[PDB]
């Protein structure tokens, strides 16, 4: 039920830090406000310079950090520490018990405070591989043992999104395209499922409609929509989502290679 | 003499509680002769907890660092003890990390070895990556040369 928004400019920065210091492990901290017990908000990032030894608790800077600190306050972007970003690059998203004992130095800063782990490497063009949450593949390390799993959501202004539409100009590309499968396999699923559920509706309507007049099925069901048209209707969605869906891939595989 | 268990078993206390009331110099001074006498002892454990007491920051003074070097060199002996790698390769870092053998060439020459080769028998995981990519890049390891 408790969950993070993590801002885009906050994603950004931190896939970019990331990335840039494969392959060894980089850490910063995280800016943000916890608006309820179910929530914390991340606007904002900044980076932590690199020590001889490895992510730890001395690797935090107090001079850098407050050095920091001040001069966003300048900028108006005065927000508490609410958690600390960090990497395991190639390791997938875990805490290290040297992980943990940092987290502890962040439990005693505040209760609510966060880990997040990225993971630039095989973070790849599909999905991003990130992970946020606190103490108390993975379950080597005790996922649920010494710590536990948050969620995670990425807020998103109106303005944000009309910058990010314009990266991709698909204007002439279109039709080539292949919409993400997993979500037609939601969509190919959840519809038949659908599908099964309004089935016996028209088997209800069928025999209670064959016993009883119309004149009194309409003061029954004028309230909702007709079952059967939820069988015509819902068959097509399915139909010529799936035609198009099934030529695209047949044109894409030909064509292309 | 070898006596100096039923000696030493005094001691493995008379610095608990004296924290405040003793001097830095001295009081982590004996601390360290607790270290000493325990690992002669045989016994790692006291000096696995007599030494974890001491807190680290202390080694903001100079005067401490110096000194520290004695605790850091146990850390090591009791680590090859337990056949923990990583651990003393983290402590040879730290160690390595002092100014006065920053400076001597004659001097972080062999730790920055042993760093290498605890680095190398360390399992491979998280930490030794970053150890090691980070030691790759230590322009110092240049002037050694097989190790490299
Ligand atoms: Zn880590």
């Amino acid at each position: 039920k408790e969950t993070v928004y993590i801002s885009s400019i906050a994603l950004l920065k931190m896939l970019k830090h990331g990335r840039a210091g494969v392959p060894m492990e980089v850490m910063g901290l995280m800016l943000g406000e916890f608006v309820d017990d179910y929530t914390v908000n991340v606007v904002d990032v900044f980076a932590m310079p690199q020590s001889g030894t490895g992510v730890s608790v001395e690797a935090v800077d107090d001079v850098f950090q407050a050095k920091m600190m001040d001069m966003l306050k300048q900028t108006g972007r005065d927000q508490m520490v609410v958690g600390w970003y960090h990497s395991h690059p190639g390791f997938g998203c875990w805490l290290s018990s040297v992980d943990v004992n940092t987290q502890k130095s962040f439990e005693q800063l505040n209760s609510r405070a966060v880990a997040v782990v990225v993971d630039p490497i095989q973070s790849v063009k599909g999905k991003v591989v990130i992970d946020a949450f606190r103490l108390i593949q993975a379950l080597i390390h005790g996922l649920n043992r010494h710590y536990y799993s948050l969620n995670i959501d990425y807020h998103k202004t109106a303005k944000e999104t009309k910058m990010l539409m314009n990266l991709h100009k698909e204007q002439w590309q279109s039709g080539l395209k292949m919409y993400d499968y997993e979500e037609k396999e939601e969509s190919n699923l959840a519809a038949t499922k659908s599908m099964v559920k309004i089935a016996e509706q028209y088997s209800k309507r069928i025999e209670e409609e064959k016993e009883l007049t119309e004149e009194e099925l309409k003061t029954r069901y004028v309230g909702r929509q007709d079952p059967k048209k939820h069988l015509s209707e819902t068959a097509d969605e399915t139909l010529e989502n799936n035609i198009v869906s099934v030529l695209t891939a047949g044109v894409n595989s030909v064509a292309i290679k | 003499e070898g006596k100096i268990d039923e000696a030493a078993d005094i001691l493995c206390e008379l610095q608990v509680e004296t924290y405040g009331s003793m001097e830095m110099s001295e009081k982590i001074q004996f601390i360290l002769e607790q270290m000493e006498l325990s690992i002669l002892k045989g016994d790692y454990s006291q000096a696995t907890v007599l030494s974890r007491k001491i807190l680290k920051k202390t080694f903001k003074n100079p005067k401490y660092e110096s000194l520290k070097l004695e605790y850091y060199n146990l850390l090591v002996k009791i680590s090859l003890h337990k056949r923990e790698y990583l651990e003393v390769a983290q402590y040879l870092q730290e160690i390595y990390q002092t100014d006065a053998i920053k400076s001597d060439e004659a001097k972080w020459k062999p730790v920055l070895s042993h760093i290498v080769y605890f680095l190398v028998l360390s399992p491979y995981g998280n930490l030794q990556n970053d150890l090691i990519h980070k030691i790759q890049n230590d322009n110092n390891l240049k002037k050694l040369e097989s190790q490299e």
